[PDB]
């Protein structure tokens, strides 16, 4: 059938589950011995928050999980009573042969509000004996310390390279890709530990690849398709700004700008990420070239002309890097 | 089956084993015994004894006649308009029989989140009969109640519990329970705990069943914060790169926010007493200004590593 | 009545009628024939023809008069994204599609499926992490979303994903010229020779900001009614652009060096009204193209014409940042 | 009520300087079908808004000045009682950015809603530039939208500040102060009018001269001199000054005179009892900057250090809530250099 | 590709994070004598008296007994005594008199005022039945106008109906509250008092018949001596002792409110064996020394302000999303209520308090909580607790004064203006804030200075004064 490789390839059991090491055990511990307290998971997005507590929930229920897994999404249509009101049904209504603890899964809490946060923990302090609440937020500090302090936290690490690198196998191997490895390490540095931006740019790969039995992925369509800027732009700009004349070196900063749609900011990050790989002689040249770009890069939020900022760039590599010369 | 919390197996039923706040709760102590109990707004941080104080002090007051004379309404509960002027008017008006000095007790817990038409409808319910029933307050923010319901309490205001207050409930948890520990094992726990003696019990209780001994090394990797001594050695660092390999591997490869890394910045450079007072206000201020840069928007690795710089340049210029 | 503002005056009808972007209309016409065109981003300068190439590929799709009704333009100005457009998407995509009309049929394919334009969709108070992407999953049947971006700094990869973006570059100068030109000879515009060149100058490729100047120096033409060309002095004027002889002017004052004759020049300057951000603009232009001033020259002036620009963003004293500006460029 | 106000040129055809901008702003009255969105921009005192109320009226007639004030107040998060001045006419309304704080986008976008929901409707915002860019991107939102039934005309003394969209879909009108003739002119006008002997001409000159520029300051200085010589000035009748602009030239005195610590604390108070006076604190900054300038025995590396540290604090006063600390700050930044 | 940077590669050391507990101890929270308490006597009492062991709380524990004993002018007592008197004997006569007393004001004893006079009116507390009408039940036409009909329409007997908290008015709960107190005012023939904080929630048509019947009595707060010196003579008659310093500290931050202080007092004086709160801040080793030098000035200074920009940024940011409160009235809901179709049962689900201001509230611009990271605090209490002067800086000029100032400066300047020998009002208005600050309004002053100086125009004393 027609469906995402998200989708397609999610954890259905925990053993799946990768580059979660130390969450896996403490959670595989609990089911095994049949203590199981309130959960809290959150982290970067696509870490796989849902599919631990899918897998797990799943493991533990069998073929009840239809009838015992009620999932609650904060963000869509759900008031101070659709929050509780199918909770609470849900928390009260009970299959009397099923004794087993509910289990209740809310997705993206962290844009819920401070009162439903502590209406939510009220909620939970009801049902302790007899529902089991998981709770899934982005950030930690989006969240009231009532509600932290009920359910145990686990932080969901990005994903290493080693975890996407056995999925990737995985991919390949299974849906008839090749992937190249200059194009694979592209890829994972660009993924930044998020296997959904890992499984939708092969999707798109794969789309765009007019031969897929035959023709092999690089590193110019893996850049091109999600649209992040490639080392070689990012070093031929370094490179003119340092060595060249500073008209060239302006025309070096627009040209590559207006033929990559890169915007300044994308820039001032590369190049800090490009120039932290390289022993600096003088330590006053770090130190001014980290003050000045973050004056630049805060000045651009706020909505100044591009000329200026531009040239602020050129200007603060430029003059740094004389003192250490 | 499961194993009961340690916040819930040692929560305190006598108004004595509350520690903290060693004056509000003296004389909490003798409206218990004595009787009259004032109207009062118990206002304070989470998890230092608001609610835990207000459940006490109705049991060791009506004892027997706590079941059908209390009536506790909390967030979860609904306390719009329509309870305030039937339910609540209707408990405040039932004819309920004590022994003198003793007076029925309304506990709406978190009133923060109560509307302000619900407050105002209030006014002139525990005014009218305040000679059968009384109103017990527990809120986080002590402004979110409207003036002329704070004109009719006594306000309280619980503090953050000091250090020994948490640390000697602490050992009498271990000794209870038979707990391995350590003198560094129990000074993370109070450092985690921030006064929050709830955080300190889940500090202490999720130490033993993680990894038995209650290290300073075993708390920290549940915590599941920047380590403390991780961020002091990216903040005091006698060399720039250094520091800057230390975040980058340590913090933002590891996936803490910029948020968590300036509020465990903020936090080390708070109680750094090598430095000297007066470089440590000037710390305190680089972290001021990449927090407010975080809060616009801003908050990418560039202006964490501009914090680094702008902190080590004052530890190289002093 | 009668007036219409230029730049919506010449939109383009037709999809191979947009000026140059060869890149956008190949693929968009084997998009097309095949009726089944996915959710899509566009990335340029503001105002380099996105919206333009969007509702001429929607014109060749549906009727005119269906157009207006079967695409409904949610604005990110108008509406917002989890507020007003949520609320109003699943109100419009559950409301039966209308039947084709008739002059449809055999002449426009009309896809059933609804594009939903959103131009600059991340311009709002709120970002809709899900709640868009959630009604792609229930409405893929009718919705669609036309989305429109400005840079590679996307917001969110979910949801901006089975996207094939197109790499909308900026219009070059021969081309924004002669449709620059033929705009004027519709209108019968007298200009002289410089104009057309000197309206992209200030707009700086844009064409929404070219066509509009141009209506505005048009305008102005026929107000002073004495049947005489626009003159570069005119377009000038109308986009706040400080004249070369007042800054040439005040390069000579700073090479000079005195602190009094600076601050005496600077006086009489704030009371002529022109801003000192075109200043700062002019001499950023005019010191770091030069070919008389040194690395180390222009290197310390970028910093100084930077500072200067952020303090004078954010609501400041102009005498005071441009004359602090002027002595530090002195003292260089 | 004062020269200022009575003395005011309610029509095309009464403005005397510019005569450029007359025939500009007559010509947009001979289509007012396709009036657009106005940004007037120049120095204070002008007559910027004298010229808009003058074009409005051209357009719609004399029941333009007609104004009738409406208090509207409202109530924030933490309950501060925002009141705000909305003025009012049966054909144009009039708002002030500069009244309610960093609240300014809610109650921007709440007033335009009545407006529009009630050929179209003049909105005059003065001091545009004193927007945030939250409410001028909100500005934006009302343009494209409510371009039917409500034209903007925008006041404001400095450009800068305004973001580049709200540039580039309004007619941007430049108004450069007069020259000394020209307030010379409308002076000697105001005299014959009241009947003020003077001895000679220069008289008007000198405070011409005064005012740098402003119409406003030079009306106000002629009327009060005036009234203090029973309505006959002389050669030798000393131009009158505002009492807190003595005060700041007093304060600049004896930050050059006295650099120790006893004197910031002096300073302090006269800053406090100036601010009590409710004199805005970026004048203040910018008077005691330039006077500071004016003294004799600085030279030129001092001269340099007055105006960088000035823009400095002149960035923070903006960014700032109390001017009381920025204010003694740029003092004692000063004190610390002259010495 | 072939783009090679011209500076060496970094060999990054492997970084090691082998921590001693002996650094763990570097971690426990240095003592900050920032935070100061006081601990203040104990409270000595004496003695068993009957007022002290009693069933009832401090405050009704001292209802006044007379009108002597409640903290409201003499002056307004007899006006408000009178009318009361000589309402009874009028509503006794066959009837242009309407018994409506509107007692606005921030007083306290707005309730008890009225008990303790119709206690003295008849003399016997059986005489009397005040019918009191108070927020805590609903106050439709619907519901009270039946039952207020019969009990002021039947015929010693004192009775008087009270409508305690008039300003306090829900939009359906309360539908047709005015619209009945109108028709109350016609068909009764017993007295009627509403008591208020705001007069503005009341129709500018009842304000009327009370200002014309002399029937408007504004109870202003009174001062905090008063206050203090009848807190004395209320704990003597429980032969309390209580320091002076403590009571004037009781007073102060109750704001001289008579009830607050009696719940105050009555928590904080049960005989134990503790200290009292600490309250006012001892001064934690406060040394405001002058620095010696202007360089060390010139860094705290610049500390200050630098502090004042984040404290402006941060304290509006908050990142845990906040609700609106669903009984402030709001633009959403104002317009919620205009449609037709919305029926009886989901009114009463978003029910708002009838207000003369709109509650206007941004939803990404909101105060921070109070467990949210806070610097610009912990900067601003650490520069106070060594630097006197910024504590007095932390209350000199608030928003609310230099507005009020500002306000009754330009009054000032609108009726030296029109005293020459409507128009002023509009036009100065007309004119920016900002060109009145400090333009206008310093020039009034210099015309008006000149004016007495020569002791034209007239009424030169009123600028001068303001203009100190
Ligand atoms: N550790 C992992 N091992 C295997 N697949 C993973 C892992 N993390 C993420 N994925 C995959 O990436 C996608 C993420 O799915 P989710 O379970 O929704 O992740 P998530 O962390 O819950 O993200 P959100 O923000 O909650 S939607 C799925 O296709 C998963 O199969
Ligand atoms: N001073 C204390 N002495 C003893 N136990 C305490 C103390 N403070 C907190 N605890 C324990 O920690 C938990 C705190 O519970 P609560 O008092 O309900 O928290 P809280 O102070 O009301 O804050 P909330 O509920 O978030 S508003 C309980 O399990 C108590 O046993
Ligand atoms: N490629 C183009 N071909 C033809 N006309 C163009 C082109 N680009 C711009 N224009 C003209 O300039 C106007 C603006 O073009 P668009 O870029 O489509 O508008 P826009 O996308 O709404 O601008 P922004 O990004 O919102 S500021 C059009 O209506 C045309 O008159
Ligand atoms: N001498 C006194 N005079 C008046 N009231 C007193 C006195 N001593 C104590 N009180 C108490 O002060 C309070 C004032 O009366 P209240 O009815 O509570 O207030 P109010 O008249 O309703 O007006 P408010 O509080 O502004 S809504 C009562 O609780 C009295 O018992
Ligand atoms: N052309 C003119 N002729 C005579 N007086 C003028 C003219 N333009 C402005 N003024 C004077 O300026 C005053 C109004 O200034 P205003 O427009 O408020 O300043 P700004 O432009 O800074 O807002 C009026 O009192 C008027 O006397
Ligand atoms: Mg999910
Ligand atoms: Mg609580
Ligand atoms: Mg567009």
């Amino acid at each position: 059938e027609n469906l995402p490789w998200v989708e397609k390839y999610r954890p259905e059991t925990l053993d799946e589950v990768y580059g979660q090491n130390e969450v896996i055990t403490t959670v595989r511990k609990f089911v095994d011995e049949g203590k199981l307290p309130h959960l809290l998971f959150y982290g970067p997005p696509g870490t796989g928050k849902t599919s631990t507590i899918v897998a797990l929930a799943r493991e533990i229920y069998g073929k009840n999980y239809s009838n015992m897994v009620l999932e609650l999404n904060a963000s869509d249509d759900r008031g101070i009573d659709v929050v509780r009101n199918q909770i609470k049904d849900f928390a009260s209504t009970r299959q009397i042969f099923s004794k087993g603890f509910k289990l209740i899964i809310l997705d993206e809490a962290d844009a819920m509000t401070n009162a439903a946060q502590n209406a939510l923990r009220r909620v939970i302090e009801r049902y302790t004996k007899n529902t089991r609440f998981c709770v899934l937020a982005n950030y930690a500090h989006k969240l009231t310390p009532a509600l932290l302090s009920r359910c145990t936290r686990f932080r969901f690490q990005p994903l290493p390279q080693e975890a996407i690198e056995r999925r990737i196998a995985n991919v390949l191997v299974h849906e008839k890709l090749k992937l190249s490895p200059n194009a694979e390490k592209a890829l994972i540095e660009l993924s930044n530990g998020d296997m959904r931006r890992v499984l939708n740019v092969l999707q798109s790969c794969k789309a765009t690849l007019d031969n897929p039995d035959e023709d092999e992925i690089s590193d110019d369509v893996i850049y091109e398709c999600c649209g992040a800027p490639r080392p070689s732009d990012l070093k031929a700009v370094l490179k003119s700004i340092l060595e060249d004349d500073w008209g060239t070196a302006h025309y070096t900063l627009n040209k590559v700008r207006s033929a990559k749609g890169l915007a300044l900011i994308d820039l001032i990050e590369g190049i800090v990420k490009i120039l932290e790989d390289y022993e600096l002689q003088n330590e006053e040249t770090r130190v001014h070239l980290l003050t000045k770009l973050a004056d630049i890069e805060y000045s651009i939020s706020k909505g100044g002309n591009d000329q200026i900022q531009g040239s602020a760039v050129i200007g603060a590599i430029k003059a740094s890097f004389e003192n250490e010369t | 089956s499961l194993q009961l919390p340690w916040v819930e197996k040692y929560r305190p039923q006598v108004l004595s084993d509350i520690v903290g706040n060693k004056e509000t709760i003296d004389r909490l102590q003798q409206i218990a015994k004595d009787g009259n109990m004032p109207h009062m707004i118990i206002s304070g941080m989470p998890g230092i004894g608001k609610t835990t104080s207000v459940h006490c002090l109705a049991h060791e007051l009506l004892g027997r006649s706590y079941a059908d004379g209390v009536l506790e309404l909390n967030a979860s509960d609904d306390r719009g308009i329509d309870v305030v002027r039937n339910q609540i008017k209707h408990f405040a008006q039932k004819k309920l029989h004590l022994p003198p000095g003793k007076h029925k007790i309304v506990i709406l817990d978190e009133a923060d989140s109560m509307t302000a038409g619900a407050q105002q409808a209030l006014r002139r319910t525990m005014e009218l009969y305040s000679n059968s029933t009384r109103f017990a307050f527990a809120c986080n923010q002590s402004n979110k109640i409207i003036e002329p319901l704070q004109s009719r309490c006594a306000i309280l205001r619980y503090s953050k519990l000091s250090d020994e207050d948490v640390l000697k409930r602490l050992l009498q948890i271990i000794k209870l329970e038979d707990v391995k520990y350590t003198n560094d094992g129990l000074e993370a726990i109070i450092f985690t705990a921030e006064g929050d003696m709830r955080q300190a019990i889940n500090n202490l209780q999720s130490t033993v069943a993680g990894h038995g001994l209650v290290n300073a090394d075993n708390v920290f990797k549940i915590v599941d914060s920047p380590h403390p001594l991780i961020v002091k050695k990216m903040l005091l660092a006698s060399n720039l790169e250094d520091s800057i390999q230390i975040l980058r591997t340590d913090l933002w490869k590891k996936g803490y926010s910029s948020i968590d890394i300036v509020t465990t910045s903020f936090r080390v450079t708070k109680n750094l007493a090598q430095v000297k007072e007066s470089v440590r206000l000037e710390m305190i201020k680089e972290i001021g200004l990449t927090h407010m840069r975080i809060l616009e928007g801003v908050g990418t690795y560039l202006q964490l590593a501009s914090m680094l710089a702008k902190i080590h340049k004052l530890n190289n210029k002093a | 009545l009668a007036q219409q503002p230029w730049v919506e005056k010449y939109r383009p009808k037709n999809l191979d009628e947009v000026t140059a972007q060869d890149h956008a209309v190949t693929v968009l016409k084997k998009t097309l024939k095949s009726a089944n065109l996915p959710h899509m981003l566009f990335y340029g300068p503001p105002g380099t023809g996105k919206t333009s190439t969007i509702l001429a590929l929607t014109k060749e799709l549906y009727g005119p008069d269906l157009m207006k009704s079967r695409i409904l333009e949610l604005n990110a100005s108008d509406e917002r994204g989890i507020s007003i457009v949520r609320e109003k998407v699943k109100n419009f995509a559950r409301l039966t599609v209308s039947k084709p009309s008739k002059h449809d049929l055999e002449n426009y394919p009309c896809p059933p499926y609804k594009i939903i334009i959103l131009d600059e969709a991340d311009s709002m108070t709120a970002d809709a992490q899900s709640a868009l992407r959630r009604t792609m999953e229930t409405y893929s049947g009718v919705t669609r979303f036309c989305l429109i971006c400005n840079y590679v700094t996307r917001i969110i990869d979910p949801l901006a994903s089975r996207c094939s973006k197109f790499r909308f570059k900026a219009l070059d100068a021969s081309n924004a010229i002669d449709r620059l030109r033929f705009i004027s000879e519709q209108e019968n515009v007298k200009c002289d020779d410089g104009v057309l060149e000197r309206i992209l100058d200030i707009s700086a490729g844009d064409l929404r900001r070219g066509i509009t100047l141009l209506q505005s120096a048009s305008k102005g033409a026929q107000y002073l009614g004495d049947g005489k060309n626009i003159t570069s002095t005119q377009v000038e004027e109308l986009a706040g652009v400080v004249p070369h002889d007042i800054l040439i002017e005040i390069v000579e004052k700073v090479k000079s060096g005195d602190f009094d004759e600076i601050k005496k020049y600077v006086n009489t300057f704030m009371k002529s009204g022109w801003s000192a951000a075109s200043v700062v603009n002019q001499l950023h232009e005019y010191y770091i193209t030069n070919d008389n001033f040194d690395t180390n020259f222009k290197n310390q002036i970028s910093w100084l014409l930077f500072t200067t620009d952020s303090r004078l963003n954010n609501g400041t004293n102009e005498h005071i940042q441009l004359l602090n500006l002027l002595v530090k460029i002195s003292q260089l | 009520s004062l020269w200022v106000d009575k003395y005011r040129p309610k029509s095309l055809n009464a403005l005397s300087h510019n005569e450029e901008l007359t025939n500009f702003l007559k010509s947009l009255s001979d289509q007012p079908r396709d009036l657009p969105h106005l940004l007037l921009y120049g120095p204070n005192g002008t007559g910027k808004k004298t010229r808009c109320m003058a074009l409005l009226e051209s357009i719609f007639g004399p029941g333009v000045y007609r104004l009738k004030i409406d208090v509207r107040q409202f109530v924030t998060a933490s309950n501060r009682k925002l009141e705000l001045n909305v003025v009012s006419s049966p054909y144009h309304l009039e708002i002030t950015p500069s009244d309610m704080g960093n609240n300014d986008r809610i109650v921007i976008q709440e007033l335009l809603k009545e407006v529009a929901q009630m050929r179209y409707k003049c909105v005059i915002i003065n001091e545009a530039n004193s927007l945030t860019k939250d409410a001028q991107a909100a500005l934006r939102r009302t343009m494209e939208k409510y371009s039917k039934n409500i034209r903007l005309i925008m006041v404001c003394d400095s450009m800068s500040p305004i973001i580049a969209p709200i540039k580039s879909r309004c007619l941007l009108i430049r108004c450069p102060a007069p020259s000394d003739s020209e307030i010379s002119t409308i002076l000697s006008d105001v005299v014959t009018n009241e009947r003020i002997q003077l001895e000679t001409k220069d008289i008007l000159k000198r405070i011409a001269q005064a005012s740098n520029g402003n119409l406003r300051v030079s009306l106000l200085m002629l009327e009060s001199m005036a009234l203090n010589n029973e309505l006959a000035l002389k050669s030798s009748s000393p131009i009158i000054k505002p009492d807190w602009i003595i005060v700041i030239h007093k304060l600049t005195r004896k930050i050059v005179k006295e650099r120790s610590v006893n004197s910031l604390i002096e300073c302090r108070a006269v800053l406090y009892d100036l601010l009590a006076h409710c004199i805005p604190a970026n004048i203040i900054l910018k008077e005691l900057t330039f006077s500071l300038l004016d003294v004799e025995t600085l030279n030129t590396t001092n001269k340099s250090s007055i105006i960088e540290y000035s823009s400095v604090f002149d960035e923070r006063l903006s960014l700032g809530n109390k001017a009381i600390f920025h204010l003694e700050g740029f003092i004692a930044k000063v004190m610390c250099c002259l010495d | 590709r072939s783009v090679d940077i011209p500076l060496p590669f970094r060999t990054i050391p492997p970084l090691n994070h082998n921590f001693l507990p002996s650094d763990y101890e570097s971690l426990k929270d240095k003592n900050s004598a920032s935070c100061i308490p006081v601990r203040y006597q104990a409270p000595v009492l004496l003695g068993t008296n009957i007022k002290r062991n009693t069933t009832l709380t401090w405050p009704q524990l001292f209802k006044p007994v007379t009108l002597k004993q409640v903290l409201i002018e003499p002056k307004l007592k007899l006006r408000i005594k009178n009318w009361i008197e000589t309402s009874f004997h009028t509503l006794e006569k066959p009837t242009e008199f309407v018994p409506l007393m509107i007692l606005h004001g921030n007083s306290i004893g707005k309730k008890t005022l009225i008990q303790t006079i119709m206690r003295e009116i008849a003399g016997d507390d059986n005489s009397y039945q005040i019918y009191e009408v108070n927020s805590n039940m609903n106050r439709s036409k619907k519901d009270l106008l039946d039952i207020l009909l019969d009990f002021t329409t039947t015929h010693s007997d004192y009775g008087l109906v009270l409508f305690n908290d008039v300003d306090v008015l829900f939009k359906e709960h309360d539908r047709g509250y005015w619209a009945m107190i109108s028709k109350l005012c016609e068909f009764s023939r017993r007295p009627l008092v509403l008591t208020c904080k705001d007069l503005s929630l009341v129709p500018s048509e009842l304000i009327a018949l009370a200002s014309e019947q002399n029937s408007l009595f504004h109870t202003k707060k009174i001062s905090t001596s008063t206050v203090y010196a009848f807190l004395t003579k209320y704990l003597k008659s429980l032969e309390i002792e209580v320091c002076d310093d403590w009571l004037r500290d009781v007073v102060k931050q109750n704001n001289a409110d008579i009830r607050k202080c009696l719940m105050h007092l009555q928590f904080w004086c049960v005989d134990t064996e503790a200290d009292l709160i600490s309250s006012k801040n001892r001064l934690p080793v406060l040394t405001s020394t002058l620095g010696s030098s202007v360089k060390d000035i010139s860094q705290l200074t610049d500390l200050l302000s630098i502090n004042d920009v984040i404290g402006q940024a941060t304290l509006n940011r908050s990142m845990v999303r906040q609700e609106i409160d669903s009984t402030t009235m709001t633009p959403e809901k104002v317009n919620t209520f205009q449609d037709q179709n919305l029926d009886d049962e989901m009114k009463l689900k978003f029910d708002y308090v009838i207000d003369y201001k709109l509650h206007l509230n941004d939803p990404n611009r909101q105060p921070l909580l109070p467990f949210e990271l806070n610097i610009y605090q912990h900067i601003q209490e650490q520069l106070e607790a060594r630097y006197s002067y910024v504590r007095e800086a932390n209350h000199r000029l608030d928003n609310e004064y230099l507005v009020n100032r500002f306000k009754k400066m330009t009054e000032s300047t609108l009726n030296f203006l029109a005293s020459r020998i409507e128009n002023a009002e509009i036009d100065l208005l007309s004119a920016t804030t900002q060109q009145i600050k400090a333009e206008i309004n310093p020039f009034v002053f210099e015309i008006a200075k000149s004016d007495a100086n020569v002791k034209f125009n007239a009424d030169p004393s009123i600028v001068v004064r303001k203009w100190e």
